Formats: C-alpha cells, sequence, structure tokens
C-alpha cells in the first residue's frame, strides 16, 4: 500500500474544486497548501483538484464532496490514489453545455 | 307578458348605460334572473341609452351561444368567509392563473385542501366559486 493511496471521506465544505487533507499526510507526498492534485478513480476515471489542510481529518482519509465523487464513480470509504501533475496550465477557452434533463422550464 | 315595463323600463330609467351590438347582461327581479342579449343599434356598434331612445323588443328569445352562465356562482355569491376565501385565493391564485410558471420555477406547489365546518356551512359554494372564477 503506497503512501499515495488514501481512503475518500465526506467533507464538511461542500465546493466542487477543494479536498481537504491533514497536512502529515501532505508531507509525505510532497503536496503543499493551495497545489493541484490528480486523483484517480474506477472504470477509467479520474479528476483534478485543489488541496487545503484541515487538521481535523486524518492521514488514512481524503476529504471530498459528492460531485467529486460521482464523476469518480466512487463511494464514501472506497480507495483512491492521488498523485500530483504540474502540467496544468492555465487554459483560454473552454466549451460547457448543460444537461436536458435539468434545464426544463428555463430559457 | 311586458317583459318591457317589467325589467328593461327600470333598468334604463335615468341611466346612461352604454350598449354595444351582441353582448349579454343580467336584470334581477320576480324572484328571478333574466339575460337580455342586445341584437342592433343605430350607432354602428356603442350606444347611449336616452329616454328619446326607442327600445324594440319584439321577437322571440334567441338561444344561448358558448358564453357561460351568469347565474353561476361566483365571489359574490359567498357571504361571511372574507378570511377563508382570501387564503383560499392566495393558495389557489399561482397554480391556476399561472400554471406554467410551475414548470420553470420548480417548487411545489399546494395540492391538498381541506374544507371543514358545520354541514350546510357553505363548502361547495366556495369550491365552486373559486373554480368558476379562476376559469378552472
Ligand atoms: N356563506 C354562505 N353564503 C351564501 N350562501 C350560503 C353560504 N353557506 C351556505 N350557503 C347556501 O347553502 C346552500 C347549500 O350549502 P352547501 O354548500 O351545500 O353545504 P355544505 O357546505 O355543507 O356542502 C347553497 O345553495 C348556498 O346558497
Amino acid at each position: 500500500k503506497s503512501p499515495n493511496r488514501l481512503v475518500v471521506d465526506e467533507a464538511i465544505n461542500d465546493d466542487n474544486s477543494v479536498v481537504s487533507l491533514h497536512p502529515a499526510t501532505m508531507e509525505k507526498l510532497q503536496l503543499f497548501r493551495g497545489d493541484t492534485i490528480l486523483i484517480k478513480g474506477k472504470k477509467r476515471k479520474d479528476t483534478v483538484c485543489i488541496a487545503l489542510a484541515d487538521e481535523t481529518c486524518e492521514e488514512p482519509k481524503i476529504r471530498m464532496n459528492k460531485v467529486v465523487r460521482s464523476n469518480l464513480r466512487v463511494r464514501l470509504g472506497d480507495v483512491i490514489s492521488v498523485h500530483q501533475c504540474p502540467d496544468v496550465k492555465y487554459g483560454k477557452r473552454v466549451h460547457i453545455l448543460p444537461v436536458d434533463d435539468t434545464v426544463e422550464g428555463v430559457t | 307578458g311586458n317583459l318591457f315595463d317589467a325589467y328593461l323600463k327600470p333598468y334604463f330609467l335615468e341611466a346612461y348605460r352604454p350598449v354595444r351590438k351582441g353582448d349579454l347582461f343580467l336584470v334581477r327581479g320576480g324572484m328571478r334572473s333574466v339575460e337580455f342579449k342586445v341584437i342592433e343599434t343605430d350607432p354602428a356598434e356603442y350606444c347611449v341609452v336616452a329616454p328619446d331612445t326607442e327600445i324594440f323588443c319584439e321577437g322571440e328569445p334567441v338561444k344561448r351561444e358558448d358564453e357561460e352562465r351568469l347565474d353561476d356562482v361566483g365571489y359574490d355569491d359567498v357571504g361571511g368567509v372574507r378570511k377563508q376565501m382570501a387564503q383560499i385565493r392566495e393558495l389557489v391564485e399561482l397554480p391556476l392563473r399561472h400554471p406554467q410558471l410551475f414548470k420553470s420555477i420548480g417548487v411545489k406547489p399546494p395540492k391538498g385542501i381541506l374544507l371543514y365546518g358545520p354541514p350546510g356551512s357553505g363548502k361547495t359554494l366556495i369550491a365552486r366559486a373559486v373554480a368558476n372564477e379562476t376559469g378552472a
């Protein structure tokens, strides 16, 4: 069990791009506060998040919210891998579209 | 009988009531209500009734069109329930007068209303008045 392998946990803050870790957890992987961290999930899915240091959390556990877990196709208490990648750069154009199942009645 | 002197003479007495061709009005008397439909008038479509104005009334009664009855229950046919009438109106104005809005906002409107009281207090009357006056 490599140190970059953790167990997901429910977060107190409901931000969709914030992941809370204990400082001791980040020290083992050279992770710093406010950096950009990649997380691999199941069924070939992965996500990108930012990190915040919370002392209430414990080393084996990593805190996320419901949307990130749904993107990663994982459930609470499952095991995920956390990596770091500095290639995440500022983008010029991002194309986003809404879902038909939720935008009914609003134009 | 002579419906003229029975109903129309007091109705147009001293009142310069505007009259449009094709409309209907209600006259209350003789322990009943009578609907009169205007057929024709000299000044094109609209006119003002005057003491010198001739009032023709000879002819068979007309047949009712798709227009609704004017003797049906309304908000003026219910009395003594002003607070409850206001509550019901504010509860049913949004789902009925503006229905499609609830497809947009996504908030669930009220569905079930229970009226209770002594028998003969007018629950069915209130229900019919609310249904009729909102076009439901
Ligand atoms: N508040 C009211 N104002 C006017 N008429 C009323 C009122 N309450 C009852 N009535 C009269 O009572 C009659 C029958 O009452 P109904 O509404 O059938 O009783 P219930 O409410 O027990 O069903 C109606 O024709 C109506 O004219």
